[PDB]
């Protein structure tokens, strides 16, 4: 299973002159290129070691694509002010997500192309890559305009062609870096507490990718309501961390078991205190 | 029109008094993307704090990871203070080593 | 490979 994404953003701010445009590319959810208009010599920069294979002709072209998108966002931002009857002197955001999903047969599984204004969904290309979805009354002007121009055919071509073909190319070029999954190393810690109770905190550390599930069991059935957890969080080194806890009678603690479900594991982990 | 940031403060490795580590302040789920993140030692701003680049999640919201070198002790408190338009006041959250 | 957009919003 594989994917590519470009996550594009432009933000305007009161008083300033031109919006700031940032684009970020991801292969299999890991960052691999970046462009940022604030930089001294704005360019698409490599963002993993495996991308340094790519020659000068590659960066030059990608860089001109970015400058083009910058101009596209500029104008779009301007039109949006108009559509929403927003005056001057505020801050606005326009974001885009696009890319493609491949199954393990390396064939195109799904295409994505969606837009948000002020962090709210504005318009998106449906799964069929032929029809558009736009909720806001203000978005209808765009959707009619786009329906009558064959915008969807343009995007369809990209998503079915270059997206796929170039993801293919990238995947071959970085086999040793992007085929890894680090398994979690788990453990349970003991925190004494009020009223003859204790907190059992189940840790999972050094794992990649980030998706993971931790469940507590009272000798069999799970405990959904009484549980406490944290949002999965980066360690800073490329791996991730997460815990989940439940409150338990002192002494009567061994009939609680913690289960860790991660990808990259031979089978779910099972731990107690 | 704004989403209010969620914060977690935690170390990279298991904490151990006297042994060097890294302290993360992981700020997520916010909008708009302009934000001020400070990391504090005993109330004072920590001078050299690293800041990952502006990224956004598939729900459209922005996240940032801020980190700094630190050597925890039994007695020194560390904290992360976030300032953002969704909040009338800045939010401080203190580092708990058991979390 | 970066996408390039069609018509502005």
């Amino acid at each position: 299973p594989h994917s590519m994404r470009y996550f594009e953003t432009a933000v305007s701010r009161p008083g300033l002159e031109e919006p700031r445009y940032i684009s970020v590319g991801y292969v299999d959810n890991k960052e691999f290129v970046r462009f940022d208009s604030d930089a001294e010599n704005p360019r698409y920069e490599p963002r993993a070691p495996w991308m340094e294979q790519e020659g000068p002709e590659y960066w030059e072209r990608e860089t001109q694509k970015a400058k083009g998108q910058e101009q596209w966002f500029r104008v779009s931002l301007r039109n949006l002010l108009g559509y929403y009857n927003q005056s001057a002197g505020g801050s606005h955001t326009l974001q885009q997500m696009s890319g493609c999903d491949l199954g393990s047969d390396w064939r195109l599984l799904r295409g994505y192309l969606q837009f948000a204004y002020e962090g709210r969904d504005y318009i998106a290309l449906n799964e069929d890559l032929k029809t558009w979805t736009a909720a806001d009354m203000a978005a209808q002007i765009t959707r009619r305009k786009w329906e009558q121009s064959g915008a969807a055919e343009h995007y369809k071509a990209y998503l079915e062609g270059e997206c796929v073909e170039w993801l293919h190319r990238y995947l071959k070029n970085g086999n040793a870096t992007l085929l890894r999954t680090d398994s979690p190393k788990a453990h349970v810690t003991h925190h004494p507490r009020s009223k003859g109770e204790v907190t059992l905190r189940c840790w999972a550390l050094g794992f990649y990718p980030a998706d993971i599930t931790l469940t507590w069991q009272l000798n069999g059935e799970e405990l959904t309501q009484d549980m406490e957890l944290v949002e999965t969080r980066p360690a800073g080194d490329g791996t991730f961390q997460k815990w989940a806890s439940v409150v338990v009678p002192l002494g009567k603690e061994q009939n609680y078991t913690c289960r860790v479900y991660h990808e990259g594991l031979p089978e779910p982990l099972t731990l107690r205190w | 029109i704004q989403k209010t940031p969620q914060i977690q403060v935690y170390s990279r490795h298991p904490p151990e008094n006297g042994k060097p580590n890294i302290l993360n302040c992981y700020v997520t789920q916010f909008h708009p993307p302009h934000i001020e993140i400070q990391m504090l030692k005993n109330g004072k701003k920590i001078p050299k704090v690293e800041m990952s680049d502006m990224s956004f999640s598939k729900d459209w919201s922005f996240y940032i990871l801020a980190h700094t070198e630190f050597t925890p002790t039994e007695t020194d408190t560390y904290a992360c203070r976030v300032k953002h338009d969704s909040m009338a006041e800045p939010k401080t959250v203190y580092w708990d080593r058991d979390m | 490979k970066a996408l390039y957009n069609y018509a502005p919003i």
